[PDB]
């Protein structure tokens, strides 16, 4: 568990990912599917809101939806079970 | 026979699946890509593509 | 290039067989080709041994066969009768070698002497069955691969790669000739035709830039102009400029006027810099090229390209096209350089995407959309009936520009039919050396350019004189070319100068070396030639004295090498490096003529793929290897987004556009065209397709 | 992770991602506008640029796309210029040289596609080759190099450790490798020196922390000595801190062990920073390193002549005897053929004595950045043996060397085989195209399904087959053959207990237990063996080498193995009337019946070896009565 | 952060429109006022003169139905 | 420790030519500040270029002067080449007159008030009895090297010709240390500068300017606290 | 002119004292031509003292080992070796410890004169066993740099005082490198990522400000030669 501090693309680290799911495929679609509601969510708070609920973490300046997303799988605040 | 089809003999290949009503299956890697639907390897199989998404409960208060 | 295009032997075309067809026993080298074609130079590509070139000393039969000279030499005196044989004739009789000894006078020395027999063989021959001796050395060799110094220490591989090469080198604004050379580059040049060469003696009477009255000896006189700035066929220039005073005497034969790639006559397409063969800090890895900024200051890279750009007006069912000033809604910005009738002024400096034509074609009247006609009926505007095709620059181009050539069939000129005005702009950029442009030596050794650095931390010599490039030292001893370690050598004795001290008389290695080459001023030029060049021991008696600069200081020692400080850090390097003059050219494989992206631009008509090429948009194939790749991968959503949103499915496109354009999800794919074409063919083929649910 | 772009492409490439971020920005109120503003280049659209395009992975491909690691994902950053700046570590994945060679870029556009291209094919988790398992970002040639140099050691070089007493103490040790940096700034040590340093933050090797500390060392705070170099320090400080002390020298060999078994060990994420601290200092230290090629470091060996005039006379002789009539044209070119074979091996052996160890050539020769001894021994000494076209050797010989400068008809024999090489390069590439796609196109189908399987059955595996005099030899084919393959029943040594079980997966540590333990037959579980209808069970294939750990339940495996397969075609030379290259392998897979048919037996017992006129008639003698 | 063109500086259209059809003189009057802030008082009142505009402010300047006015008189009986 | 501080001396060999002597110096140090002041005056000398010019006969970069024995480019690469040293910033114009057969050398420039010219002897070109020159030229200040900057940057007719300068005053740098590091560990360096500069300003007053920057620049060091 | 962007110059802390500066953004260059002048003025300007030779009794020349104590010669040398102290006096001070008994040495056993300032007493110096007695003077003085052992050129005046290396600076190790902020916008600035650790006697802020103090100076002997010239300028803050 020691390193340098990740930069850019790579945080958070994936082997220390990859303990919250069982596969590479798996953490993948978890990550695209809780981007999806992100950003739905985002673009449908002018109005009332939806079945969606927010960026649990709180996010940065500018910050892509799947960085959130990955954030917040890593932050261990999703559950999920596969098909 | 769609896969077959892409070798040789493309007359001659359909010609004789038509007699037998020979159904494909869609089940290999190279007639999913002809089609253009979703490959069944990788993140095309129905294990990693039904998967639901939802926050804990313990963190949906937090909010 | 423009010579050795001419003097080329192909194999393939009407009456000659395909490249299919080329079986392996007719691209290699059968021993009937030493003189009467050059076994180096070939085309590298799907082509090797189809497309040859013709030797120096050939010359063609009456029949259409290749003959070559010989030296009749007669019973060991060698005669100067030159008797020129074809290939049955040098099967019937004796060859003896180039450089075999001869005693002065004609006798040889040696009694066994070197021979090429009937089949190809190398024997040994007591001197009196010897008949034909080699007019000179270098008789088997190419035009191009005659002016590579030092060839004879370089594997044929790398030679075949710089005489290819050197064919693609770009026309200058200085064209310093080289340092060192083979003597066969005066020739070359004033048999290329692309010199100005006088054709009777006499004295000049007037030059100017652009023509020479030469006034002959009996009255006449004689005007010769010249091309100031005329397009090649591949977009470089071709300027020509004399050399010469008003009172000077020419003779019949004399060079009058430099060319393109010439300097006092002779050949030129590089320049000499300082070259160092340390790796330096990664910029140069698997053979890169760092440079100095000061070939970027001192224009000593620095070419000249013209692009031709083309429109024309023809005839529509709906009307006729026109030229004008008047387009549609574009504002009187844009019309800041049209001139009174269209195309723009002669010297107007252009960006990209500006008009140079301008031009509206009758496009007919079509039905309104109700909210058309209401956002007309609110604003008031023009119905404008007319649509706008005007001639824009394509991206990246920009440059002033030369000449507007205007064609009308009006104007009694030869024009496909329908078409009224054709016009012609030409575009002419100065182009710098940059990062992703090509630089090769004359060796093979070429290298796209990593890292233009700041002058001053570029490692230098103990006089503060900066390096000018840096190569790698990794890619010397795996390729075998150590003829550019060679010609280093020589260039930096070629440019400090020597002198030999003969104060007890000669020294042992220059017994060979003639009068007049015992000493030399700096900055002075040598020339070896091809197969009878400078030897070894040559080279190190030479680097042995080497005359010091200004101050007493010889900065290369007696192995070449020299002790280089590091302008970065500041303390010396702890080992000390070659240096020395090479000769490095600049190669027409420029980054922008390559580099093209695509958003979403043009697109196919029959099928629905988009457009392909540099000229239009044009997009990226996407192969069955990289199909392959993402199959092994698993991205299974990236191969699938690839093969139907970005290529066939012409309803979901603009679906991605808006979404991406609005911020909302990318929606999900749809059926792509390609299957519903191959589904109403297999329905058409009387074949009952149906689609399976349950 | 990174890679370059240029700016003229890239507002190309995001031009709708740019045009909503400025309408956004109000910079344009329409997209009409955007789109001219766009197009006329405004200087805010760079602003815009930056954060439209952070964190947002592109692709890069390399035409020809040879095997899996022919495309990979990178984060792009903007560079000023024209060319696409890229990693040197990647090149070899790549077989990327820069000699003009063009990438093509294409850009993911949904939330899922840039989920494949950050997690999947993102370049820092893609180190190992899937063919073989051995790294692919280990650093080459030019950093080699540098390391090399690095962690050398010279004897007699300056402020070396003595021990010379009586009189003054050692002057070679030094308290801690920052008053050895502060020394070697000075002009007193060189790098390469032998001192005694006292560590404190690097952890010593496994023997001498069982001799001082026993088992409980935590080298985070305690002390020691150790007779190291200062090289060998400061190169071992760029590995992590967990990592024992090494103290060897750094041969590629090594490296390549070292990255391979910080990877079995260690995350990713720890690998690639190791990987890149590791580029950096090697280019740094392979600048300082002095490697020039000057031709007086190019030295000929002095008895070359003499050598030459006692091949001579036996070449002169055997001519003499077929000038006599004493033997036949093929016994001459075969004799001849052999003394120049001799000749030209004991060149290359004087050669290799005369060359001193600091030459440039040697040096890069002998640490294995590029290159093999041959390409030395043409530069200089002797070229050897030129080809025909046909194929058959030219019995001139070449005597002369590059430096020495060859002469008109050496070079004109030359040119036959340089050529040669040339067309069939082009021609091998082809080649490999066809039987890539005929794999790909019969293994398109085998992907992992299941988990277990749940059989019994599997091969065995020979690994390390007992000495005659009784030790353990360990099989030169191992890793190739017994790595990574999960174990069908346990091992016992000896009827005594189990020391692997069933289910373990068949690393090191295990194949040493095994070796100490004095076996050799196990029964791995494997593919072949398996007993799922339709692909392979995920337990059966093993452990998956891309990845270091076990597969998932949806790996292509077929793809995987045909591109491995033939991904290393154009480097299968045949030789110099039985195949033995790459067509040897072509009819393999086609299992036709091959020209060279030697029989096998029918029936076991004596044999009546059995020579008629001309060709052989044997027959066999059964032992069954049949 | 907008670096738009100048029409939040346009005093046109900074607020609500139909302010700029008050049914008040007095209601008016600070729509008037507020295209003395304007820039382009020519050319939109020039555009407003040309077009025979029927309603409302235009150039910093209320029209008829036909043509320019002084301002309107209010509901009731003028005065003296 | 040593009580002393190192005192620049001077040496002059010829009128643009000059050397300078520090000593004495820590060991390790006469290669870095030798370096450094090699790096900073060689890119940061602040001097005068000539920017743009304008011929009238011509309208590009690409054609003849009537009369002319070189072209328009052959002029600019050798118009490369003055050195003139202004005093204010703005752009001043200097303009050349010639008629009729003979040289057009640099001499025959007339400046303004302020800027001069310090080589009148470089020959430019060369004039028949037929050729007529008058080219005006623009002399800015600045530092470094900039590019060509482009006609539509500014806003020009069509007859501004735009011409990339190098206002750098100095040409080549050197220098060489001479560490004498005795065993009594009474070890100094001797650095030995050597400038050498384009006949604009003394070696002088470039080291001084050179020296000024640096002092500039390490105040913020300095200024922490 | 001026520099048309001020370079700005901000701190950091990783441990007690080991700080990591960052000096942005620079002009094109000027990376590596004040980075690596700060780091050698750095490591060899900064005044500091250190311990130049050692005389231990019992031992004249067998340097194996000394009675009563366990570990080596060397080792008590290097162990001695790294020890941080300050002094005023420019003359060489002497020392003195003395310790009999078992038990173990600590580097506060020893008495101070005056003048001298022992920045760690706990320190591991010795572990004198089994009633043995330790007495070693020491020679302390004040230096810059880092010299090596000084050669006994007065072997006659003394034959047991065995010199020793001496790092006299108080910083230990200074690491640099550069960047390349903001290429289009900025034109290829440069990042200056400074990284500098020392042990305890002093900090590493004011050994920055001693490192800009003597640069300054000996930047300003060749500033002094002409005043009125014409060179780059920054402005206030
Ligand atoms: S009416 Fe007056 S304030 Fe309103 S937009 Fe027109 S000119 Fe401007
Ligand atoms: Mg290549
Ligand atoms: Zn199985």
């Amino acid at each position: 568990g020691g390193y340098d501090t990740p930069l850019g693309i790579t945080n958070p680290p994936i082997d220390e990912l990859l303990d919250r799911v069982s596969s590479k495929y798996a953490l993948v679609i978890y990550a695209a599917k809780r981007a999806r509601q992100i950003n739905d969510y985002y673009n449908q708070l002018g109005e009332g809101i939806l079945e969606y609920v927010g960026p649990l973490v709180e996010p940065g300046l500018q910050e892509k939806p799947l960085s959130i997303a990955l954030r917040e799988i890593h932050a261990d605040l999703l559950e999920h079970t596969e098909g | 026979w769609l896969s077959a089809a892409s070798f040789q003999e493309t007359t001659r290949v359909l010609t004789d699946a038509a007699i037998n009503c020979r159904s494909d299956k869609l089940n290999g890697l190279k007639e999913n890509v002809i089609i253009g639907k979703l490959i069944p390897a990788g993140t095309g199989i129905n294990r990693y593509r039904n998967i639901a998404v939802q926050p804990t409960e313990e963190a949906r208060a937090a909010a | 290039s423009g010579l050795t295009h001419k003097r080329r032997l192909s194999a393939l075309g009407p009456g000659g067989l395909s490249r299919e067809r080329a079986g392996l026993e007719v691209r290699d080298v059968h021993p009937s080709h030493y003189g009467r074609m050059c076994p180096i130079e070939t085309p590298e590509g799907p082509n090797i041994g189809l497309i040859g070139s013709l030797s120096v000393y050939a010359r063609v039969n009456p029949f259409g066969f290749i003959e070559t000279p010989y030296r009749k030499v007669v019973d060991g005196v060698v005669s100067d009768e030159i008797v020129y044989l074809t290939a049955d004739e040098e099967d019937r009789h004796v060859v003896a070698q180039a450089n075999s000894p001869i005693d002065a006078d004609g006798r040889f020395v040696e009694p066994r002497v070197l021979v090429r027999r009937k089949a190809g063989e190398v024997e040994y021959v007591p001197s009196s069955e010897v008949d034909y001796m080699d007019v000179s050395p270098r008789q088997m060799v190419s035009v191009a691969t005659a002016m590579i110094p030092f060839l004879e220490h370089d594997d044929a591989n790398r030679a075949l790669m710089g005489a290819n090469m050197q064919r693609q080198a770009v026309p200058l604004v200085r064209s310093e000739a080289p340092l060192v050379g083979t003597g066969m580059e005066l020739r070359a040049a004033i048999d290329a035709g692309d010199v100005v060469v006088a054709e009777e003696s006499g004295v000049i009477e007037e030059v100017s830039a652009d023509y020479i009255t030469v006034m002959h000896d009996n009255g006449t006189r004689r005007t010769y102009r010249m091309r100031k700035f005329a397009r090649s066929n591949h977009g470089t220039c071709a300027n020509q400029c004399p050399i010469v005073d008003a009172g000077d005497r020419v003779e019949a034969g004399q060079v009058i006027a430099d060319g393109p790639c010439t300097d006092d006559g002779e050949m030129a397409l590089g320049k000499n810099l300082l070259v160092a063969i340390m790796p330096w800090e990664g910029h140069n890895y698997e053979d890169a090229i760092i440079l100095s900024n000061r070939l970027v200051e001192e224009d000593v890279l620095t070419s000249i390209h013209i692009e031709e750009h083309e429109i024309d007006a023809r005839d529509t069912k709906l009307g006729a096209e026109e030229i004008t000033r008047d387009i549609p809604n574009i504002s009187d910005e844009v019309l800041a350089d049209l001139d009174e009738r269209g195309i723009v002024r002669i010297g107007a400096e252009v960006r990209d995407g500006d008009i140079l034509v301008g031009k509206v074609t009758p496009k007919g009247e079509t039905e309104l959309t109700p909210e058309e006609r209401l956002l007309r009926a609110i604003f008031g505007e023009k119905a404008r009936e007319v649509r706008d095709t005007s001639l824009k620059v394509p991206h990246g181009e920009s440059g002033k520009v030369i000449g507007i050539r205007v064609f009308s069939r009006e104007d009694e000129d030869e024009l496909p039919a329908g078409v009224n005005e054709l016009v012609r702009v030409y575009v002419a950029q100065k182009r710098k050396i940059s990062d992703g442009d090509k630089l090769a030596g004359r060796h093979g050794n070429k290298g796209v350019i990593g890292k233009i650095l700041p002058v001053e931390d570029m490692p230098f010599l103990a006089d503060g004189t900066p390096v000018d490039i840096i190569l790698n030292t990794h890619g010397v001893p795996r390729r075998m070319n150590i003829g550019q370690i060679l010609e280093t050598h020589l260039g930096w004795c070629a440019h400090s100068g020597w002198k030999v001290d003969a104060a007890k008389g000669v020294p042992d290695w220059a017994a060979r070396l003639p009068d007049e080459l015992l000493e030399a001023q700096p900055n002075a030029i040598v020339s070896t030639p091809v197969f009878d060049g400078a030897q070894e021991a040559e080279l190190q008696g030479l680097l042995s004295c080497t005359l010091p600069n200004r101050d007493g200081d010889v900065l290369v020692d007696a192995d070449g090498k020299a002790m280089l400080f590091d302008g970065r850090s500041g303390e010396p390097f702890p080992y000390p490096v070659t240096v020395g003059y090479m000769y490095i050219m600049k190669l027409h494989h420029l980054v922008d003529d390559k580099i093209h992206a695509r958003s979403t631009g043009p697109y196919s008509m029959i099928t629905q793929q988009p457009l392909g090429g540099k000229a239009q948009f044009g997009g990226q194939r996407f192969g069955e290897m990289e199909c392959w790749a993402m199959q092994a991968y698993g991205a299974a959503y990236t191969l699938q987004e690839l093969l139907t949103i970005k290529s066939d499915d012409t309803v979901g496109r603009v679906k991605v556009y808006e979404a991406i354009v609005k911020g909302e999800n990318i929606p999900e794919p749809g059926i792509p065209e390609s299957f519903k074409v191959l589904l109403k063919e297999l329905q058409s083929l009387c074949l009952n397709v149906e689609v399976l649910s349950s | 992770h990174q890679c370059g772009l240029p700016k003229l492409m890239a507002l190309e490439l995001f031009k709708p991602f740019v045009m909503k971020r400025l309408v956004d920005l109000n910079h344009a109120q329409n997209i009409k506008s955007a789109k001219r503003m766009v197009e006329r280049q405004r200087p805010q659209v760079w602003d815009v640029l930056e954060e439209v395009i952070a964190e947002h992975p592109v692709l890069l491909n390399r035409a020809p796309t040879l095997h899996r690691l022919g495309i990979q994902a990178f984060e792009p950053m903007l560079v000023e210029g024209k060319a696409i700046q890229l990693h040197p570590l990647v090149c070899e994945a790549f077989n990327a040289d820069f000699d003009g060679d063009q990438m093509a870029v294409h850009l993911p556009l949904s939330a899922e596609a840039q989920a494949e291209a950050r997690i999947l094919m993102l370049s820092s988790n893609n180190i190992l080759s899937p063919a073989s398992g051995r790294p692919l970002a280990m650093p080459r040639l030019d950093m080699v190099t540098g390391l090399y140099y690095l962690t050398t050691e010279v004897p007699g070089d300056t402020g070396e450790y003595q021990p010379a007493s009586g009189d003054h103490p050692e002057t070679g040790v030094y308290s801690s490798p920052a008053e050895a940096i502060m020394a070697a700034d000075r002009g007193v040590l060189s790098v390469r020196a032998k001192i005694k340093v006292r560590l404190t933050q690097l952890r010593p090797p496994v023997e001498i922390e069982a001799e001082l500390f026993g088992h409980s060392g935590w080298q985070p705070g305690d002390a020691w000595m150790a007779e190291t170099t200062l090289g060998r320090v400061m190169f071992n400080e760029l590995l992590p801190l967990g990592y024992p002390f090494v103290n060897k020298q750094m041969h590629k060999k090594v490296q390549a062990a070292i990255i391979n078994d910080l990877a079995e060990r260690y995350p990713m994420i720890v690998v690639a920073q190791t990987v890149d601290k590791l580029k950096d200092a090697g280019f740094y230290w392979a600048t300082r390193s002095g490697v020039t090629v000057s031709m007086a470091d190019v030295l000929v060996p002095p008895r070359k002549k003499e050598i030459l005039d006692h091949y001579e006379e036996r070449a002169d002789k055997v001519e003499k005897q077929f000038q006599r009539g004493a033997l036949n044209h093929d016994e001459r070119n075969e004799a001849l053929v052999e003394i120049w074979k001799e000749a030209t091996d004991e060149v290359g052996q004087a050669l290799r004595e005369h060359y001193p160890d600091d030459n440039p050539i040697i040096t890069i020769v002998d640490s294995g950045a590029t290159g093999n001894f041959t390409q030395t021994r043409t530069l200089a000494g002797m070229k050897g043996l030129v080809t025909n076209p046909k194929g058959e050797f030219i019995p001139r010989p070449v005597k002369s060397s590059f430096r020495e400068g060859l002469t008109v008809l050496e070079y004109f024999i030359n040119t036959h085989g340089a050529r040669k090489g040339l067309a069939d390069t082009a021609l091998r590439t082809a080649d490999s195209g066809y039987l890539t796609r005929r794999l790909v196109d019969v293994s398109q189908d085998v992907i992992v399904r299941e988990h277990d399987c749940q059989t019994e059955r599997g091969i065995v595996v020979e690994l390390a087959e007992r000495a005659p005099d009784g030790t353990l030899i360990r099989d030169p084919y191992i890793e190739t053959s017994a790595y990574a393959r999960t174990l069908g029943t346990d091992a016992v040594d000896e009827a005594g207990n189990v020391i692997v079980e069933r289910g373990q997966d068949l690393g090191d540590p295990e194949i040493d237990a095994l070796l100490a333990a004095g076996i050799t037959q196990v029964k791995v579980r494997s593919v072949l063996t398996c007993a799922t209808s339709t692909g392979v069970c995920a337990t059966c294939y093993g452990r998956s080498m891309a990845t270091g750990k076990l597969v998932d339940i949806g790996e292509a495996v077929g793809i995987v193995a045909a591109q491995s397969i033939g991904e290393p075609g154009t480097q299968l030379t045949m030789r110099t009337d039985i195949t033995g290259g790459l067509p040897r392998v072509q009819e393999l897979f086609e299992a036709r019946v091959p020209r060279g048919k030697a029989p096998i037996a029918d029936v076991t017992g004596r044999v009546r070896l059995e020579d008629g006129e001309r060709f052989y008639k044997i027959t066999i003698v059964p032992d069954d009565g049949g | 952060q907008t670096p738009r063109q100048r029409l939040p500086v346009l005093p046109c259209h900074v607020g609500d429109p139909d302010l700029w059809f008050a049914d008040t003189p007095a209601g008016l009057e600070v729509a008037k006022t507020l295209c003395v802030s304007c820039p382009i008082r020519r050319q939109c009142l020039a555009a407003a003169l040309q077009r025979a505009e029927p309603w409302g402010v235009w150039g910093g300047e209320i029209f008829d139905q036909g043509s320019i006015v002084s301002h309107k008189r209010p509901r009731g009986r003028p005065r003296k | 420790l040593i009580s002393q501080r190192p005192t620049l001396s001077e040496d002059v060999l010829t009128d643009n030519r000059s050397q300078f002597v520090i000593e004495p110096l820590e060991p390790g140090f006469g290669y870095t500040l030798g370096n450094s002041l090699r790096r900073t005056l060689l890119s940061s000398i602040p001097g005068a270029a000539v920017t743009s010019i304008r011929i009238d006969g011509v309208l590009h970069e690409f054609t003849t002067v009537p009369g002319v024995k070189e072209d328009v480019t052959e002029i600019i690469l050798n118009l490369k080449s003055l050195v003139v040293s202004s005093e204010e910033d703005e752009p001043v114009t200097m303009y050349l007159r010639k008629q009729g057969p003979g040289e057009v050398t640099a001499g025959d420039i007339v400046p303004p008030a302020g800027v001069t010219v310090h080589n009148p002897g470089m020959h430019i070109a060369t004039l028949n009895d037929k050729g007529k020159l008058e080219v005006e030229l623009v002399v800015e200040r600045g530092r470094g090297y900039v590019p060509a900057v482009q006609n539509r940057a500014s806003g020009a007719e069509i007859g501004r010709i735009p011409v990339d300068s190098i206002y750098s005053p100095v040409l080549k740098v050197t220098y060489k240390v001479d560490a004498t590091r005795v065993e009594q560990r009474t070890d100094f360096d001797k650095l030995i500068l050597d400038v050498e500069t384009k006949n604009s300003i003394s070696p002088r007053d470039a080291l001084a300017s050179a020296g000024k920057t640096l002092v500039e620049l390490f105040g913020l060091a300095r200024e922490l606290n």
